[PDB]
């Protein structure tokens, strides 16, 4: 059915960096974003990544630079190879997904998971 | 685990609603009756309760990381920028027609109209603080802009600074005290707002040289709106539509009035010991789940949770089933407001449940104390 497995986690040192991916399975559409969302202690879930159908990146500012996002591989498959780590981000990531109807439907579907808490 | 929507289509009705008075106007001529003026009146009293009790609760809370995706959904924010301009419309409209048939219409008829006018001025009072509590500048102009239709652009520095300080508090004027009628409670409230913004505005500026007459005051910044608009309006139509300006002007005022009323109604922090008073909490805040009342005010029969979090759009406001709760929707509560008696029937006891029985936390009206813990056996 519809699930989001992904992998990933450990410790590293700070100065290094990492790879997440979360592969979902069972879709009968085609039209949505597939974007990774932080929770840093204390702090309401921010948005860290996120690529459309066609590709354009949102990121939230504070990341630009450093975290990059890309698919290209079998279906319902996405990338985030993180690198140059700091202590001041370390945060628990769900690997979100959403879905999207004719523009006249546009029904969002959205579908949530978490895991790999970073460092 | 999916947060599938439910109402998503259904929130272009609210493009559709602040427009009942004129089409009410419309059908009301060409079919010739007369009743249809007073169609609002009855849309918000009568067929919306019921229709409330037809459909039932909601089965839609959003979880909690679902918060930062549906903050990005552009199309419940189009639909309050959309909502700000019909509003000038209907007023304009509406007093054209009076003015250009005033040689037709009985004398009902224009008390009707005007009443009509004024439910829906709380529709733009309630699509103003929807747009305050926001952090970017094309908002909070828009508030302004919206606010000034109805004269209460003030409302943006008074809700924000005071009511977000003290909700709950001996010295709030919106925080309702158990055991006063919505009449005393209008009396002390109305000019509370206007007093408390303006020293408020002026102790800010008076740090600085720049005089309490200036132009970045937000309490004066929209009367250079609402001053244009009524004299013009008025002086082009001709004295004649005076009686019908103040009617509507009046009852937007008193749709405000009790919806505070019934939101904070009898609820009390506790105050920390030699200290200060304690940070808002969920059950100091009444709130409903019933579905179409909700559809047309944004959410806003879910008020603890937005005490919670000031700054989330309304679509992200959750739900609560064990914080206090209300017994209908919001229009059944308005229609016993009014009447004092029966509102001291119901919730006088909802009020003694949920609160905790006792006097220590409690908001006892400051005027008759002593009969209020004398009767109904309290403890101090
Ligand atoms: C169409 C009905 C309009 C009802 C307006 C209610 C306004 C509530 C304001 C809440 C401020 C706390
Ligand atoms: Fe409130
Ligand atoms: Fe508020």
């Amino acid at each position: 059915q519809v699930q989001l497995q992904e992998s990933g986690g450990g410790l590293v040192q700070a100065g290094g960096s990492l790879r997440l991916s979360c592969a979902a399975s069972g879709t009968i559409s085609r039209y949505w974003t597939m974007g990774w969302y932080r929770q840093a202690p204390g702090k309401e879930r921010e948005l860290v990544a996120g690529i459309s159908e066609g590709g354009s990146t949102n990121y939230a500012d504070s990341v630009k630079g450093r975290f990059t996002i890309s698919r290209d591989n079998a279906k319902n498959t996405v990338y985030l190879q993180m690198n140059s780590l700091k202590p001041e981000d370390t945060a628990v990531y769900y690997c979100a997904v959403t879905y999207r109807g004719p523009w006249f439907n546009r029904d969002p579907h959205y579908y949530w998971g978490q895991g790999t808490q970073v460092t | 685990i999916a947060y599938r929507d439910r109402k998503r289509p259904f929130w272009t009705l609210s493009v559709l609603w602040p427009v009942s008075p004129l089409i009410g106007i419309y059908l009301a001529h060409t079919t010739g009756v007369g009743a249809f003026f007073w169609l609002t009146l009855a849309v918000w009293y009568l067929i919306i309760p019921l229709l409330d009790w037809v459909l039932g609760d909601d089965q839609s809370n959003p979880p909690e990381a679902v918060v930062p995706a549906l903050e990005s959904d552009r199309y419940y924010r189009i639909l309050t920028y959309l909502t700000v301009p019909i509003h000038y419309v209907v007023l304009i409209g509406s007093a054209w027609y009076v003015s250009t048939h005033y040689g037709s219409m009985t004398w009902y008829d224009i008390l009707g109209l005007a009443l009509s006018v004024g439910i829906v001025n709380g529709l733009a009072i309630n699509t103003g603080h929807e747009l305050g509590h926001k952090k970017t500048e094309l908002e909070r102009w828009l508030a302004k802009i919206v606010l000034a239709v109805v004269g209460y652009g003030h409302f943006f520095i008074e809700h924000n600074k005071g009511h977000h300080k003290d909700v709950a508090t001996p010295e709030d004027p919106a925080s309702a005290p158990f055991g006063q009628s919505i009449y005393r409670f209008a009396l002390r409230e109305i000019p509370g707002a206007i007093i408390r913004a303006w020293n408020s505005e002026k102790e800010r500026l008076g740090r600085l040289g720049h005089s309490p007459w200036s132009l970045q005051n937000e309490v004066l910044q929209p009367l250079l709106i609402t001053i244009p608009l009524y004299v013009g309006l008025i002086a082009v139509l001709g004295v004649k539509i005076i009686p019908f300006l103040l009617i509507q002007i009046v009852f937007g005022w008193w749709q405000l009035t009790s919806a505070n009323y019934i939101e904070h109604y009898g609820l009390l922090r506790q105050k920390l010991p030699d200290g200060r008073y304690e940070r808002c909490q969920p059950y100091h805040s009444w709130n409903s789940n019933h579905v179409m009342s909700n559809l047309i005010l944004f959410h806003l029969q879910r008020h603890s949770d937005h005490h919670a979090h000031p700054t989330r759009r309304y679509q992200s406001l959750r739900d609560f089933p064990d914080l206090p709760t209300l017994p209908s929707g919001y229009p059944l509560m308005f229609a016993l407001s009014y009447f004092p008696p029966l509102w001291r029937a119901v919730m006088d006891r909802r009020v003694l449940d949920v609160c905790g029985r006792d006097a220590r936390k409690i908001n006892i009206d400051p005027n008759q104390r002593e009969k209020i813990i004398h009767k109904f056996n309290l403890l101090t």
